[PDB]
């Protein structure tokens, strides 16, 4: 919030356009529309089918902070019990298997703990999230000026 | 205390710390916390009834 | 013996029991301690197999719901024809269907909501409604709201008699175990009476009603001038000028002679050129040859006669070396378990309403549906998302029979045990599959946004590059498009221009032109394989190991719906059934908003679209589609990011609510993760603070305030997550396509 | 002690039983007298015939053994189940029924291990028991 | 009838199946080098190297970065060449890590037995992929996959 | 400069977020009651409910009527 | 050097850029900062804090590194 808040002020005074800041900010559509909208089509323009530019790495970083966070998602909902008995059969069909028996695991194949999947989970979606805004607030600041 | 009398938990690790419940019967033979104590409020476990000793019940006026 | 055998005033009807909530259930019958009472009511009210043991109680039970279920469909339907018949511009539309937009639903103007009575057409303005209620009334053959007066009566006629029929069936003669208990009867008299006769019936009325007044519509007659349907029925003679084979009468059918009926009775296939939907004289003939279909399924089985087949026969002949007894027991398992049962009815339901949203849309059935694109849309992900979650159901209650009504002793060697006893090979190899699916599927994308951002653009999987061509959905295409004449020699027409033909288009718009399927729809069918056979296995992994696994031998005793079973063996979260299906609920709505968000783009860049007097047509994205899906960024640039505009600028305008709606759905989908990823522990203790502060005015409840249950608040979780996905999907499509269409 | 010649309850196979683990470092057998020939359901998944005497079986589990153990009390009213573990020495120790009595009801003999004189609320705190050898309780 | 028990024993987690415990399945598995019997685990290398690093010089050689040059075949075999060096490196650290220095007389089970495995499959991979680099630069039928028939 | 603004503001918030979980890891492992006899410390343990209870009315206050001033602009 | 000059008109460039996944296009966008080769531009504001502190040529940023290794020594 706070991060939104600095940059789309700057950005509508860099542009001398306050005015949209102060007719906008009043409303959450003002924040979807005049903001995140808005600022995002030369980010999501770094590459396109008909080229790509600088800002390419910019928008692929987008990408990849959206995927690591909802990444993170899946630790976060689903809990350990799931896995751990899927864990099981996929063991099972490792021992079960020829040619691929040969190879034995040294330390047990286990489910991620309570704990380290709450851990990990977070570790994604802080992840997503700082690598999206970081994209975001300068590809589209180094778009816009 | 005597039976069917209000008493005041003294356990810091109860329930029912600070709450008043009303002895239910109180054991003479010897035991570590003879007092029972029941209570209206359910505990998280569900259980209502409990056994204290005669140094963490206080009688309420 | 099939026959009728009911109990008479069993239940006597009383208030006595409205004013003791929890009576069903003898735990929740003593009283509400805490608020988990509260929850538990409502989780309780309707698991009938958990208020008694009584097969004969809980199967009143379901009928009388199914009879207040039909009382509320009744009253539904009545509803939509009175507001059709009241508050609609349903004669603006008949008038001129290509120019006004359909609406039956009006707002009041009390805070400035009459925004949303939107210039709609034909001097009326009300919503823009999207059900598709004004074609199928104008299928029906009907003309006036005085016609859509009688059938709002009719349904409300029919919700008074349903509603009476459940309070009778309950309270006064009440069917026992062994009039339930009638398989082949039942199915005998469903197949032929209710699907047979019902087909049959609008068969008739088809070909009485629908066909000469949708003829004389098409043929550019008033309504108001066009005759009334008894009129047509008792003057033979004006129904002979229309079809000149009513002139014959009967003689035909009783002899055989049925090609003197062609002319109303046809294989015509296609799109009628008028109204771009199908030919009513081809659903006539489709409905008269499913009644006959029907009556002659419903009589297969043996009720009270000899002939016929008993089902319990045939299972347990079919049987085979690989499964050792077979289809042993199945009978007894699906005449004694309702769950079983309504695992089968759901799943078996939602892939129907799935097939039933792709033919809808490429065979629009109901005249000036094609090109009332909303419509369309609207139905096509409707349907979808009813099929996502029937499945999902079918899911939930075969775990639900696995965990109570499913018997070892009963269930020896036959197909049941031996899937249970070779549970481990099926869900270790389709957890192969889903992440080679995964792999192959989404690694592609990767690998494309990856190429595309390095300028390696010759190296990405498109169609001007490394091709993959669905070399057999364009072969079947081709056969499909060749099919007329050669194939199905007495067919006209393709039965849907989709695989190809000529564009057909009402109103200067397309109603239905070929669909042309190149990279990627081959990367996007694959992702749909992917994420259909993710939730499969989600779902089937937690049917099959319900009742026990290897980490935990006693699962059935704990249930089909229990939170965990602690923190040991290094922790056993959703090890449910039920949180299987909450899961697998999770990734249907991934699927279902795939293939959503697959069929919008997919219409909008290369199907449908305004033609131009060259005969050219030009799209409403322009051919986005075939460049742009093949990158995540295209998706989210030029799908996204570039059609959410439609409902991002929607104050000020009649669309003002969708948008609204996509912010409050935004608003829900971000608060469901408060459920989703927290825990118990947490807001118990805050609640104790709560609590504290309100002790220490000396008043508290006598309910003692409860964190929800872990279940409860994973079921939350789920339910605001979908609720807000779905409706956020839901405002950004109608908006858009409201705009656009 | 354990007879491994004791028949089993003719079962179809499964991919639930144990696997090289239960070779390699512990395999637990129950072991159970049967009036009549039952069906029962195996821990690991599946239906089996009981035989009408003596039963072994071989789970790769202790709480699978004592599941197997449960529903032969609970479901039917067999209650002479004893619970071995087999080591791959040929090791094989006696469990259940440890002391020939089923541990719900008291039997003389038994030593309190893990139990403790006071109530949890008067353990220690870490900043007691740290830099320590001390324990919290 | 078709699917038994395992080895007659029905509390083994397994399952006998035409797939798994079929004639034509003992005698496939019992023929392939890592099971046939007298190889020595380096002769068991050998012919699992031969076979591998034939097939990966393909895929390299027609879909990697320099497929459209003139140097896509060197190219194909010198990516081959790294991918069985990582392969090989993979098995040396596994054979370190898992197998104790107990001698068991080379069962492919030994630190021995799979030093001589790894390195056989080294050799072996190497030299299939030379093989294959060779058959495609000398075969145009090879490198256009059939299409100079056309 | 948004940058940098960006940066330092990401840094401060997870620089809190570690005070307070080191906070209440000093409270679980390094707090003596005895030592702590009625001092500063042991009264904020003493009302924390009252701490938490309130802090949990503002944050309730601020957001209610934030969103719903955001909602009526809507 | 050639951004104490005009820094209003030059970017500043954090470091070369040696990536062989980049192609041709990607090479030629990234040549942004007239040095005729792929860089990134540097978001850090070290430029303008060196130019204020009184660095004004590449030898005092490289003897600044060297004392910087030196202390980490
Ligand atoms: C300089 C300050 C400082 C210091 C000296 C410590 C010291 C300590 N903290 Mg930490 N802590 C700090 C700041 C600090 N903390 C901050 C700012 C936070 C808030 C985020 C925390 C939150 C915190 C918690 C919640 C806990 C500790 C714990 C501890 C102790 C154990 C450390 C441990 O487990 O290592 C961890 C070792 C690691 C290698 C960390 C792995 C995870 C990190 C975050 C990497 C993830 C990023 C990823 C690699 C990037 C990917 C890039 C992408 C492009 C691919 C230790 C005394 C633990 C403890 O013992 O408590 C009793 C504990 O429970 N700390
Ligand atoms: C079961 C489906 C259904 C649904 C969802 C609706 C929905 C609606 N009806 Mg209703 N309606 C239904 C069935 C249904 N109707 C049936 C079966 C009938 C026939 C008797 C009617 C007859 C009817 C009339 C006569 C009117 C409505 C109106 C309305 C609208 C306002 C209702 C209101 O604010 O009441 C709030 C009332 C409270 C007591 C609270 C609303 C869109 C009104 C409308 O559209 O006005 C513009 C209106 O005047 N309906
Ligand atoms: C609660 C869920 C739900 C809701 C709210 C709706 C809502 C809608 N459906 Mg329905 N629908 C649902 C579930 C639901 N559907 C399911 C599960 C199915 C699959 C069986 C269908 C199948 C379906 C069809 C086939 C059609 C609709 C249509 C409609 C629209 C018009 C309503 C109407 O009166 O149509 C009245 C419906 C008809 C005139 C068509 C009836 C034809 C079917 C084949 C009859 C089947 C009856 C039979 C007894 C069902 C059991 C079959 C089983 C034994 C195999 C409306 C948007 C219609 C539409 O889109 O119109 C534009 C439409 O044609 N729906
Ligand atoms: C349940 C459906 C139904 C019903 C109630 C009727 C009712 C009627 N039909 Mg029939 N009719 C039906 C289905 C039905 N038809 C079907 C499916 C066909 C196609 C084979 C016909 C074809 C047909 C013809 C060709 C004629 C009738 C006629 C009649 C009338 C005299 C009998 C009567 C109104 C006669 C009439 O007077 O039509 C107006 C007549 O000539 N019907
Ligand atoms: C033919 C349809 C059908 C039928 C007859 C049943 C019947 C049953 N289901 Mg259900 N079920 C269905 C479909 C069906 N199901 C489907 C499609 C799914 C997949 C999602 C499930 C998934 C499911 C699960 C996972 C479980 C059941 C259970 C049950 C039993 C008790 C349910 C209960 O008490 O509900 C009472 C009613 C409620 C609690 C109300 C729930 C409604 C929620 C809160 C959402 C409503 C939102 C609504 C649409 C409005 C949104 C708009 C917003 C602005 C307000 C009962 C036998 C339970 C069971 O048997 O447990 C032992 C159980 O655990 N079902
Ligand atoms: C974007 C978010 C995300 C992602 C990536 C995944 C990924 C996965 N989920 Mg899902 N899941 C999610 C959200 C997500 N989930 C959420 C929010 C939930 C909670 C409802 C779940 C709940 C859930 C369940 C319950 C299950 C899954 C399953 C799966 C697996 C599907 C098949 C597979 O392995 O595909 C593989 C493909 C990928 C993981 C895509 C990314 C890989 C790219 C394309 C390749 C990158 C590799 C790269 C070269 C590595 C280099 C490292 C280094 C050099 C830098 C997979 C691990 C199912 C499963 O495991 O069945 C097999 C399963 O049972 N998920
Ligand atoms: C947008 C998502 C969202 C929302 C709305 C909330 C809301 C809340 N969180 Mg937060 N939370 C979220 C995401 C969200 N959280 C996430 C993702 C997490 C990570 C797991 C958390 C973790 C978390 C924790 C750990 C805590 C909170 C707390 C709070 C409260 C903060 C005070 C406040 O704003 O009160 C104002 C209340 C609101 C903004 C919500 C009101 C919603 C509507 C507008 C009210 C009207 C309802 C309407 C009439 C219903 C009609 C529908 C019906 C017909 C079905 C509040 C209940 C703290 C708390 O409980 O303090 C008291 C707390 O301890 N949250
Ligand atoms: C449908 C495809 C059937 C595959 C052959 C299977 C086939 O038709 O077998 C049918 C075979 C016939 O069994 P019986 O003759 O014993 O049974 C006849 C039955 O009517 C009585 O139960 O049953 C089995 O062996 C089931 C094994 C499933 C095999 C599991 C592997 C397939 C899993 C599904 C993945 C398929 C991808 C395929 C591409
Ligand atoms: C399962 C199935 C279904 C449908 C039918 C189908 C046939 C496709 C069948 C599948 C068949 C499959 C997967 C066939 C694959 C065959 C493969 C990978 C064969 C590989 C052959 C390898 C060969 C020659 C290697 C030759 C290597 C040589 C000389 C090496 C020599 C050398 C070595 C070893 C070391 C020193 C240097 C030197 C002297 C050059
Ligand atoms: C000087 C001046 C100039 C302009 C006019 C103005 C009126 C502003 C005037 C006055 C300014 C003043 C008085 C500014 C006030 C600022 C203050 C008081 C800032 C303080 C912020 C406090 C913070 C973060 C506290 C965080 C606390 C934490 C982690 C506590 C963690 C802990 C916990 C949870 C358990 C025990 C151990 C420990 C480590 C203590
Ligand atoms: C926020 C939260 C709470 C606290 C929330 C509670 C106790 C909900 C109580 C809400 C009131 C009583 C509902 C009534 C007020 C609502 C505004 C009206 C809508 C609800 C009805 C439609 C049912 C939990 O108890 C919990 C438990 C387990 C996992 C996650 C969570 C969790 O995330």
């Amino acid at each position: 919030w706070v991060t939104f808040y600095w940059h789309w002020k700057h950005v509508t005074i860099w542009q001398g356009n306050a005015g949209q800041f102060n007719e906008s900010s009043t409303y959450i559509m003002g924040w979807l529309r005049d903001y995140l909208w808005l600022n995002s089509s030369p980010l999501i323009n770094g590459y396109n089918p008909f080229g790509m530019n600088s800002l390419a790495v910019w928008a692929w970083m987008f990408l990849f902070g959206h995927l690591i966070w909802a990444t993170g998602f899946m630790f976060l909902i689903s809990w350990r019990g799931y896995w751990q008995e899927l864990i099981e059969t996929l063991a099972w069909a490792h021992e079960r298997t020829p040619l691929a028996n040969l190879v034995r695991w040294k330390d047990k194949p286990v489910a991620l703990s309570i704990v380290q999947a709450r851990l990990v989970g977070l570790i994604h979606f802080t992840v997503g999230y700082v690598f999206t805004y970081a994209a975001f607030v300068i590809a589209s600041t180094t778009g816009k000026f | 205390v005597k039976r069917g009398s209000q008493v005041r938990i003294l356990r810091k690790e109860s329930y029912w710390y600070q709450d008043v419940g009303t002895v239910a019967t109180i054991d003479t033979s010897g035991i570590r916390y003879p007092v029972v104590v029941r209570f209206e409020k359910v505990s998280y476990s569900g259980v209502n009834t409990n056994n204290f000793s005669l140094d963490e019940v206080v009688e309420v006026v | 013996k099939v026959s009728i055998t009911v109990d008479k005033d069993p239940v006597a009807t009383s208030f006595e029991k409205w004013a003791q909530p929890g009576h069903f259930s003898r735990t929740l019958a003593k009283g509400p301690k805490t608020t988990t009472w509260i929850w538990n009511l409502h989780a309780d009210a309707h698991d009938f197999d958990s208020h008694t043991s009584s097969l004969e109680d809980i199967s009143r039970k379901i009928f009388s719901a199914h009879f207040g279920q039909l009382s509320i469909i009744f009253l539904w339907l009545s509803g939509m024809y009175f507001h059709g018949a009241r508050f609609s511009n349903y004669s603006a539309w008949l008038s001129n269907p290509t120019a006004v937009k359909p609406s039956a639903q009006v707002v009041w103007p009390i805070v400035g909501q009459e925004v949303l009575n939107g210039d709609v057409g034909g001097g009326f303005q009300g919503v823009q409604i999207t059900s598709g209620f004004f074609q199928i009334w104008r299928a029906s053959g009907i003309t006036s709201e005085v016609e859509l007066y009688w059938c709002a009566l009719a349904g409300l006629l029919m919700s008074g008699l349903m509603i009476f029929a459940g309070w009778f069936h309950y309270h006064k003669a009440a069917p026992k175990l062994e009039w339930f208990q009638n398989a082949e009867s039942m199915l005998n008299h469903h197949l032929s009476g209710l699907l047979g006769l019902g087909c049959l019936s609008w068969a008739g009325h088809q070909i009485h009603v629908s066909l000469p007044i949708n003829k004389l519509l098409d043929a550019g007659v008033a309504p108001q001038e066009i005759p009334l349907p008894h009129e047509f029925l008792v003057n033979r003679d004006l129904m002979a000028q229309l079809y000149p084979s009513f002139s014959k009468g009967l003689v035909p059918f009783f002899t055989l002679n049925w090609s003197e009926y062609s002319d109303f009775l046809t294989f015509k296939g296609g799109l009628n050129p008028v109204t771009g939907g199908l030919w009513l004289s081809d659903t006539a003939h489709h409905h008269l040859a499913l009644a006959v279909l029907f009556i002659v399924a419903g009589h297969m089985y043996r009720t009270n006669w000899g002939i016929g087949h008993s089902m319990k026969e045939i299972l347990e002949a079919h049987k085979g070396p690989f499964t050792g007894e077979g289809h042993k027991g199945l009978y007894e398992v699906l005449i004694t378990s309702w769950h079983a049962q309504l695992s089968i009815n759901l799943a078996m339901l939602g892939s129907l309403s799935i097939i039933i949203a792709h033919h809808m849309y490429a065979m629009p059935p109901y005249p000036y549906i094609a090109t009332d694109y909303p419509t369309q849309l609207s139905l096509f992900t409707h349907h979808m998302w009813i099929g996502g979650f029937c499945v999902c159901g079918a899911a939930a209650h075969a775990g639900i029979f696995m965990v109570r009504d499913y018997n070892p002793a009963q269930n020896y060697n036959n197909l049941l045990d031996r899937v249970i006893r070779h549970r481990d090979a099926i869900i270790s190899h389709l957890n192969w599959i889903c992440i080679f699916l995964g792999f192959h599927s989404f690694g592609l994308y990767i690998h494309n946004d990856t190429m595309r951002a390095l300028g390696r653009t010759q190296d990405m999987f498109s169609d001007t590059a490394i091709q993959l061509k669905p070399v057999f959905a364009q072969w079947v295409q081709n056969i499909h498009t060749v099919a007329p004449g050669n194939t199905t020699p007495n067919a006209l027409a393709t039965a849907s221009y989709a695989f190809g033909g000529n564009v057909v288009s009402v109103g200067n718009k397309v109603a239905m032109m070929p669909i042309s399927l190149g990279t990627a729809d081959f990367m996007v069918h694959h992702i749909h394989a992917f994420t259909i056979h993710v939730t499969v296995l989600i779902l089937l992994k937690g049917v099959l190991f319900s009742r026990n696994s290897r980490l935990i031998p006693d699962k059935a005793n704990l249930g089909f719906r229990f939170p965990c079973d602690g923190p040991g063996r290094g922790g056993t979260c959703q090890s449910s059934a039920w949180d299987s299906v909450f899961l697998g609920l999770f990734w249907m709505y991934n699927c279902i908003s795939v293939v959503i968000f697959h069929f919008s783009w997919k219409m909008q860049s290369d199907v449908w679209g305004t033609v131009q007097a060259d005969n050219t047509v030009t799209h409403i994205t322009g051919g986005n589609f075939a460049q742009s899906a093949i990158t995540i960024n295209g998706w989210l640039r030029d799908f996204l990011w570039a059609q959410a505009s439609q409902v991002i600028q929607s104050y000020g305008s009649s669309l003002s609510a969708y948008g609204l709606i996509f912010l409050g759905a935004h608003f829900i989908w971000a608060f469901s993760l408060m459920f989703l990823f927290s825990g118990r522990g947490y807001w118990q203790e805050l609640i104790e603070s709560v609590v504290w502060a309100h002790n220490k005015l000396n008043f508290a409840p006598a309910i003692q305030p409860r964190a929800l249950s872990i279940t409860q608040g994973r079921a939350v979780g789920l339910a605001h997550y979908l609720l807000g996905g779905i409706g956020t999907t839901w405002a950004f499509f109608l908006a858009r396509i409201i705009s656009v269409g | 002690t354990l007879n491994l010649q004791i028949p089993s309850p003719t079962f179809e196979g499964s991919t639930g039983g144990w696997l090289r683990a239960a070779e390699v470092e512990e395999k637990y057998a129950i072991t159970w007298t049967s009036g009549k020939e039952q069906v029962f359901e195996m821990p690991t998944g599946g239906a089996a015939i009981m035989r009408k005497g003596e039963n072994l079986l071989y789970l790769a589990r202790k709480e699978q053994c004592l599941a197997l153990g449960t529903q032969l009390k609970t479901g039917f009213k067999i209650t002479d189940y004893k619970i071995y573990r087999i080591f791959p020495s040929g090791e094989v120790q006696y469990l259940h029924p440890k002391d020939g009595v089923f541990p719900e009801k008291v039997n003389a003999g038994r030593i309190g291990v893990g139990n403790v004189s006071h109530s949890i609320g008067k353990n220690l705190n870490p900043s007691q028991i740290k830099f320590t050898n001390k324990s919290f309780n | 009838q078709f699917v038994k028990p395992y080895n007659d024993d029905p509390f083994v987690g397994n399952l006998a199946t035409p797939v798994s415990t079929s004639s034509f399945t003992r005698s496939f598995l019992s023929n392939l080098p890592a099971y046939r019997s007298g190889l020595s685990p380096l002769l068991r290398g050998l012919e699992i190297g031969m076979t591998h690093g034939y097939f990966l010089v393909g895929p390299f050689y027609k879909l990697g970065p320099l497929r459209n040059s003139d140097v896509a075949l060197i190219s194909g075999l010198f990516s081959s060449i790294g991918l069985i060096i990582i392969l090989a490196a993979c098995l040396a650290i596994y054979g370190v890590v898992s197998f104790n220095e107990d001698d068991n007389t080379d069962s492919l089970q030994t630190s021995r037995g799979w030093k001589q495995f790894t390195s056989g499959w080294l050799v072996g991979s190497i030299g299939g992929a030379s093989f294959a680099y060779i058959l495609i630069s000398n075969i145009v039928f090879l490198q256009t996959s059939g299409l100079n028939l056309i | 400069q948004a940058a940098l603004y960006t940066h330092h503001q990401y840094i401060a918030g997870f620089l809190m977020v570690g005070a307070f979980a080191h906070g209440a890891i000093f409270f679980v492992r390094d707090y003596d009651p005895e030592q702590n006899k009625n001092n500063v410390l042991a009264r904020m343990l003493e009302h924390k409910e009252a701490i938490i209870s309130h802090l949990s009315w503002v944050s309730l206050f601020l957001g209610f009527h934030t969103l719903g001033l955001y909602i009526h602009n809507d | 050097e050639q951004w104490v000059l005009n820094p209003l008109k030059v970017k500043p460039v954090a470091h070369a850029i040696w990536d062989p996944h980049f192609g041709q296009p990607a090479v030629k966008a990234f040549t942004k900062g007239g040095v005729f080769y792929p860089v990134n531009i540097a978001t850090s504001g070290v430029y303008h804090w060196w130019y204020t502190i009184g660095m004004r040529t590449n030898n005092d940023l490289y003897a600044g590194s060297l004392f910087l290794l030196f202390l980490s020594g």
